[PDB]
């Protein structure tokens, strides 16, 4: 068989010391069992900020500095924050044109829901920061 | 650590019979277990590794089985070369541990043989030194178990005797035992009869052998 | 045809340092782990630790605080050092090569011959040899070698002549730190005044040889 399967997360199977399971050195982790070398903790500096500090079992988790929002999977790239009611596009960030909105500091502007198409009234008209909330369907 | 316990402590079997030895682990060790044979005055020799595989020079009658916490070593048909002590050994990386068992002696089964008892009075030379050594000998008996107690003027002696026993003899498979009572010359001369009484399975009743300090 | 030779000090006082060395002859040294294992009559077989060509070490935890294992890759030699020894450390120390079939080297396939190491505060002394005289159809007599340190001591009967009925008993360490054993032999009661019986006792550590004649009382 192969006894490195026995080694839990937080340790590695040391091929120099006859497959004993020693814990992970400083600034290092192993997220699964069986690993022959521990992995280096990601360090969050500059554009990023440490959210969850790294353990022996788990990597570090990086936020983005205030005014910025994590772009990719795992907060890899880092994009800037427009305010509510705006959309950052090409050439900077601009307010949403009338009839559009954005409820977050992220993303594009979507057009308002059109209530008239389901026979519905408009209970509260939309702004640039919130959508129209539609009234009761005329099937009631 | 993880502790391996072998049983029985010793095993008495006649040649050609089948030996079955056991090893119990205190927690699981999967199959990372080995058996060794050790003959007197030699290093241990690897027989079985990975619970069930023979090592290079090992004959076919040796066989191992088991996984987890209970392992058995089987010798299919005992031969003269095979009467030795057998140890088991385990290794673990989580948690890290390397340990052996306490051993199982495999001993040649014989018919019971009562001892031949002899008492020996202290040498006159030694009594000049200021100490006396009385010596009881049990010769060529089987099984190894034997009660030997000293009676000095009918009083029973406690913490002044030391026993000592040979290895099973090469030819007739018996043991020999030697009890040595040691008193100071002063304490030795306060008493007359120095008796050694021997209880053993081979004897219909205990045998006493004594002497008087005068003669 | 690989083989291990070991050597080193065999008699130490308490607080001193056990030192031993193993040499590998006839094979490579790099592909293997090399172990030190000791065997006690009290505490049995006990693994001390292991090293490889790279000087990577694992130790038994019960000993790590006083153990050192080191390697000399220029002579294919590894060596054991055990500090602050105590009577408990008296044992036969073995060197051995680890073996395993898979990706682990977790058993022991090849062993040194063993080196017995004794620790004791007793200073070296020679045996007093006293006789165990017979009486009056089998008789029994013998020699009592007493109060000697250290082991070993040899005991022959009739300068090697008489061997048949002999039992030499294992030495036993008394409370003084000195060993004692007795040798005995069964002889026919007929031959008691005829044939003459002499035990020859050799204790090389003190350069003491003694031949004592056992005559009936
Ligand atoms: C909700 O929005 C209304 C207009 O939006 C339309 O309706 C909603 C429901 C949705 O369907 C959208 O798609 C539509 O665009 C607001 O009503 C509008 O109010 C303005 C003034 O606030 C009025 O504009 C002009 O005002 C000048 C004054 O100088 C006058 O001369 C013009 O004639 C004209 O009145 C728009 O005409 C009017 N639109 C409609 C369709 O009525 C509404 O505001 C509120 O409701 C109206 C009826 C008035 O009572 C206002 O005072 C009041 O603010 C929005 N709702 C809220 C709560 O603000």
């Amino acid at each position: 068989q192969d006894p490195c399967s026995n080694c839990p997360a937080g340790t590695f199977c040391d091929n120099n010391r006859n497959q004993i399971c020693s814990p992970c050195p400083p600034n290092s982790f192993s997220s699964a069992g069986g690993q022959r070398t521990c992995d280096i903790c990601r360090q969050c500096k500059g554009v990023f900020r440490t959210r969850k500090e790294c353990s022996s079992t788990s990597n570090a988790e990086c936020d983005c500095t205030p005014g910025f929002h994590c772009l990719g999977a795992g907060c890899s790239m880092c994009e800037q924050d427009c305010k509510q009611g705006q959309e950052l596009t090409k050439k900077g960030c601009k307010d949403c044109c009338f009839g559009t909105f954005n409820d977050q500091k992220r993303g594009i502007c979507r057009p308002w829901t059109n209530c008239s198409l389901d026979g519905k009234s408009v209970l509260v008209n939309g702004t640039k920061e919130r959508d129209v909330v539609c009234g009761p369907s005329p099937e009631n | 650590e993880i502790v391996l316990t072998q049983s029985p402590a010793t095993l008495s079997l006649s040649p050609g019979e089948r030996a079955t030895l056991s090893c119990r682990a205190s927690q699981s060790v999967s199959s990372y277990l080995a058996w060794y044979q050790q003959k007197p005055g030699q290093a241990p020799r690897l027989l079985i590794y990975d619970a069930s595989n023979r090592a290079t020079g090992i004959p076919a009658r040796f066989s191992g089985s088991g996984s987890g916490t209970d392992f058995t070593l089987t010798i299919s048909s005992l031969e003269p070369e095979d009467f030795a002590v057998y140890y088991c050994q385990q290794r673990s990386n989580w948690p890290p541990a390397l340990t052996f068992g306490g051993g199982t002696k495999v001993e040649i089964k014989r018919t019971v043989a009562a001892p031949s008892v002899f008492i020996f009075p202290p040498s006159d030379e030694q009594l000049k030194s200021g100490t006396a050594s009385v010596v009881c000998l049990l010769n060529n008996f089987y099984p190894r178990e034997a009660k030997v107690q000293w009676k000095v003027d009918n009083a029973l002696q406690s913490g002044n005797s030391q026993e000592s026993v040979t290895e099973q003899d090469s030819k007739d498979s018996t043991y020999s035992l030697s009890s040595t009572l040691t008193l100071s010359k002063a304490d030795y001369e306060k008493h007359k009869v120095y008796a050694c009484e021997v209880t053993h399975q081979g004897l219909s009743s205990p045998v006493t052998k004594s002497f008087n300090r005068g003669e | 045809q690989v083989q291990l030779q070991q050597w080193g000090a065999g008699l130490l006082k308490p607080s001193e340092t056990l030192s031993l060395t193993c040499a590998v002859y006839g094979g490579s040294f790099s592909g293997y782990y090399w172990s030190w294992i000791r065997q006690s009559p009290e505490k049995g077989l006990e693994w001390i630790g292991e090293i490889n060509h790279g000087g990577y070490v694992t130790y038994n935890p019960s000993l790590e605080s006083r153990v050192t294992i080191s390697v000399d890759t220029s002579k294919n030699q590894f060596s054991l050092k055990l500090s602050s020894v105590t009577a408990a450390d008296t044992a036969v120390y073995y060197c051995a090569r680890d073996y395993g079939p898979g990706n682990y080297d977790w058993y022991f396939d090849l062993w040194g011959r063993g080196t017995l190491v004794t620790v004791s505060s007793a200073s070296t002394k020679g045996p007093s040899v006293f006789p165990l005289a017979p009486s009056s159809g089998t008789a029994a007599l013998g020699c009592l070698v007493k109060d000697y340190f250290p082991e070993p001591v040899t005991v022959s009967w009739n300068s090697g002549a008489l061997t048949s009925g002999v039992h030499t008993f294992p030495a036993v360490l008394q409370s003084s730190g000195l060993y004692s054993l007795s040798s005995v032999v069964t002889v026919p009661s007929s031959s008691l005044g005829t044939q003459t019986y002499i035990c020859n006792v050799n204790h090389k550590p003190s350069n003491t040889k003694v031949d004592k004649k056992v005559e009936p009382k």
